[PDB]
């Protein structure tokens, strides 16, 4: 069958796919042969096909790229049809986007498409969206025009022209900037259990609405700070396309008395008008402490607002609201009911894997020397949180600029992108970073 | 049985069938008679990702070329 | 006044009572009232009460009782505290020619006022303990009823699991158990264009397996 | 190179500065030679060499005065001319600041000048800003006008008039009075670290202006 569904990618690359043996075997697909896939709103995306055990026949794994030009997301069915004619790309017109393009005036061809390219022979379609990560950032393009058409794979014979005039972002066209799964590391059970959760019910509202079963109405995060569940469960509003709305506590907790509970009403009113729609609190332990240990009766009138809040949300309205939380011991009785925050997520601290998984992700937009090894760095830390190694990251990229860029200090008006590409982070910048450990 | 599809830089196509046990040496001698320059240097690479195998002895299954593979020419 | 662990049900069973005796039923949530600020508050409760009055015979049910009257030494609010005395107040306020029965739910006979376990007021008190095994097969039964299961699903055995459950657990239980059915079977085909039909949902049959994949998982609440 | 980045001074003294050995030995530098620096807003500065092993060869040691007098901070990059040739002041006219001599009435040219200026051979040059310390306070000069241009040396024969009228402060000219690294004492390797955090944001937005890696904004 041509029909697949959208899957998470194991491998991190803009036009590669991956499907079963078996199903390659059915439909003769070889496996550096290029496959057509059709999606919604008349999109067509080309990509290279890739054989790989672990993928389900009726699964194909790919990447955020493909489904924001396919215009697709996880839970939607796509076409697939074998590309056997394929003729290579005389000429390409290419113009960046203004938001991946601020703060930096010069040359970037040279420092973008000639590394992102080298003899890649990737296939590209006029109107395409691909993501290429230089100068420690992830630079969006898009493809203007093509002499070849409707789609060309790139050739080191092709001439790319490359113009300094930047296109204004479409808001139908969802930036890649935008947090997602690929971007959560760390967890794995766990993100996996909060996905199917969630997936059922934001997908389908019109299945729960003609089922009996009611979708659960909150779901609860456990975890120390700083272990990342907003980023969590932010990813998941934006690949879900869903609209997602933050409440933080110590802003609900600012605003005066009276104030408080219309903020609040106007978020829950302003989901169910956007629904569906994920509200998530941040500082849920802020809003709402334990009963012994609130002490104030204007407190109590703010808790019993978002008590009512939650009681009034109905499967209708179609709204998930998640809530975070550092300790158990320190929750209000009264959150814990199966009408209100049912469902309890418990985050236990990332394992060597995981923490070795989230350095991948921190360091793949920056340049990283040959002798620097994660896995050693990911060995040293044991009790350090996602947070904890992103600052340590920061930090080593810091020290990095110190050691080298200071000493020339030719940083006057406008910065050259390539002298930034130069620019690479010693293991011993790491090192030094590692050392300065202390909360 | 094992498809090996080599695509020339001059948009020139080889398709040549092989057995899974046979060594990665064999293709490459293969090429070698193919080609009018064997005393020309030339590497064979595998992309995306951009790579080559340095080994002759790996076999085509571990090579992960099943069933069958297209793998560029360069010089 | 029902003493009871939350979910256990005290709500459902007045609820219940009231749609079955075709008299007039009202709700009244703690919070709800709490929300509402001083002066309006006792104004909403005045005018529920006047409203069941008008609609006699009626019944008014507290979902939420400890919320609205909590022990006084827990109590830190003059406010809270006019809260609790306008509730007395229309308490002792009502008549035998008001014909309303008033019916309210806690937790723990330690989170109690005092004031509310006088003669004149709730002086009936119905301690509803966890169910046994047979009540909590008696819960399965219920809701398996409409959905269609297999022969090889036993509900004794479920009812043979779950030891400090109640029917909010097993009512999860189920609803999970479903969800994950249809993930197994639906998910794969997945054919949810427009609208869904009833010949494509009465094939599906919950497995035991099913059952088993739902209860492993940890909810202390 | 004929180009520095600015660095503190261990030595305390105003018109000191410091370079490495072989920075030296390069540029063919003698210990005592003075050495004229150019920074920015179009100004230029004359001070004293020195040998210092610590010194890295591409920084330089200086302290608050001549960053003032060259209107440049820490991290910025300043010109040194080699100024083998400087001619001997024979007349100089200095008027003091207003806010530096408040309460401070009478004659101060034989209590701040005569001290300060004893057999050193000091360096100057028109338009400069320089410190003594005189009656337990630190009191600031401005040159007004020197017989030799632009610059010359402070010499035992040289004649410097005094005359009781204060210069009103300029908004662009910052004080001493101001507390400096110099003011902060007990705290080495802390300094360091605080410093070399801020460092990099404070200096150049621009880095930061167009690069993913946030700065720390609470301390
Ligand atoms: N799974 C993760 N992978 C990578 N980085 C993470 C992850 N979770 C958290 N982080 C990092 O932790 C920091 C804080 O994330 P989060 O916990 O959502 O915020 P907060 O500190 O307000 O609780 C961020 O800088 C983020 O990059
Ligand atoms: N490192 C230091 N070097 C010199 N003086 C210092 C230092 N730290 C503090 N002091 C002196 O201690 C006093 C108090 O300093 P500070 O802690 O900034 O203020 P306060 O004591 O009024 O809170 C001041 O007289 C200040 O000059």
């Amino acid at each position: 069958p041509n029909r697949l569904i959208v899957d998470e990618a194991i491998n991190e690359d803009n036009s590669v796919v991956s499907l079963s043996q078996p199903k390659m075997d059915e439909l003769q697909l070889f496996r550096g042969d290029t496959v057509l896939l059709k999606g919604k709103k008349r999109r067509e995306a080309v990509c290279i096909v890739l054989s790989d055990d672990t993928c389900s026949d009726e699964k194909i794994r790919m990447n955020r790229v493909v489904r924001n030009n396919l215009r697709v997301r996880l839970g939607d069915v796509i076409s697939i049809q074998p590309c056997p004619d394929v003729k290579y790309g005389k000429r390409i017109h290419v113009l960046p986007i203004d938001d991946t393009v601020e703060g930096i005036t010069g040359n970037l061809f040279e420092v973008y498409l000639k590394p992102y390219f080298l003899e890649a022979y990737r296939p590209i379609r006029k109107g395409d969206i691909f993501l290429v990560r230089g100068g420690m950032r992830a630079v969006e393009f898009k493809v203007v025009e093509t002499d070849p058409s409707p789609y060309c794979i790139v050739a080191p014979d092709t001439v790319i022209h490359c113009e300094g005039e930047p296109i204004k972002r479409e808001d139908e066209e969802e930036s890649l900037n935008e947090v997602g799964y690929d971007d959560i590391g760390g967890c794995r059970k766990q993100l996996a259990q909060i996905k199917e959760m969630v997936e059922l019910p934001l997908r389908h509202p019109a299945l729960f609405k003609a089922i009996g079963v009611k979708p659960p109405r909150g779901i609860l995060l456990y975890g120390p700070p700083g272990t990342g569940k907003t980023l969590i469960a932010r990813a998941v509003a934006n690949e879900t396309g869903a609209f997602f709305f933050l409440i933080n506590g110590p802003e609900i907790m600012s605003k005066l008395a009276g104030e408080s509970e219309s903020n609040l009403r106007k978020a829950f009113e302003e989901a169910e008008k956007n629904a569906p729609a994920i509200i998530f609190i941040d500082e849920l332990d802020a809003i709402a402490p334990k009963r012994e240990k609130t002490h104030g009766e204007v407190e109590r009138r703010i808790v019993s607002q978002l008590l009512t809040l939650m009681d009034g949300l109905k499967q209708r309205a179609h709204v998930i609201v998640m809530a975070a939380t550092n300790r158990p011991n320190s929750i209000d009785p009264a959150l814990r009911r199966f009408g209100r925050f049912d469902r309890e997520v418990d985050i236990g601290i990332p394992d060597a894997t995981g923490r070795l998984e989230i350095l991948q992700i921190h360091t793949k937009n920056m340049k990283l020397a040959d002798d620097v090894d994660l896995e050693q760095v990911a060995n040293e830390t044991h009790g350090h949180v996602g947070a904890d190694l992103a600052a340590l990251c920061s930090e080593a990229a810091l020290q990095a600029i110190r050691k080298k860029m200071d000493l020339i200090d030719l940083e006057d008006e406008t910065i050259d992108a390539e002298v930034m590409n130069s620019l690479a982070v010693t293991m011993d910048d790491f090192r030094w970073a590692l050392s300065q450990s202390n909360p | 049985k094992a498809v090996i599809r080599v695509r020339f830089p001059d948009n020139h196509t080889l398709e040549a069938t092989f057995h899974p046990s046979e060594k990665i040496q064999g293709l490459i001698d293969l090429v070698k008679r193919v080609v009018a320059h064997p005393d020309v240097p030339f590497y064979l690479y595998t992309t995306p990702p951009k790579k080559q195998i340095k080994d002759f002895s790996q076999d085509f299954y571990s090579a992960g070329f099943v069933p069958g593979a297209i793998v560029y020419f360069s010089n | 006044l029902l003493y009871g662990p939350p979910g256990t049900g005290k709500t459902l069973i007045a609820r219940a009572v009231a749609n079955e005796t075709g008299a007039f039923f009202f709700l009244i949530n703690g919070p709800e009232i709490m929300s509402k600020l001083a002066g309006e508050s006792e104004s909403n409760l005045r005018k529920a009460f006047e409203e069941a009055e008008k609609n006699a015979p009626a019944i008014i049910f507290i979902d939420e009782l400890d919320a609205i009257a909590p022990k006084r030494e827990k109590t830190h609010g003059e406010v809270e505290r006019r809260i609790v005395s306008q509730l007395l107040t229309l308490m002792d306020g009502l008549k035998q020619r008001a014909h309303v029965i008033v019916m309210a739910a806690t937790n723990r006979p330690n989170s109690i006022d005092p004031a509310l376990r006088r003669f004149g007021r709730f002086d009936r008190e119905v301690d509803i303990g966890i169910p046994d095994a047979t009540g909590r097969l008696e819960i399965l039964q219920i809701h398996t009823k409409n959905m269609k299961l297999a022969d090889d699903v036993d509900l004794e055995q479920v009812a043979n699991e779950t030891h400090g459950h109640v029917g909010a657990d097993l009512a999860a239980l189920c609803s999970e158990a479903a969800l994950q059915a249809i993930r197994k079977k639906m998910d794969l085909i997945d054919l949810e264009d427009e609208t869904i039909d009833a010949e494509v949902m009465n094939s599906l049959a919950v497995t035991m397996d099913d059952f088993r994949w739902a209860l492993s998982q940890s909810n202390p609440s």
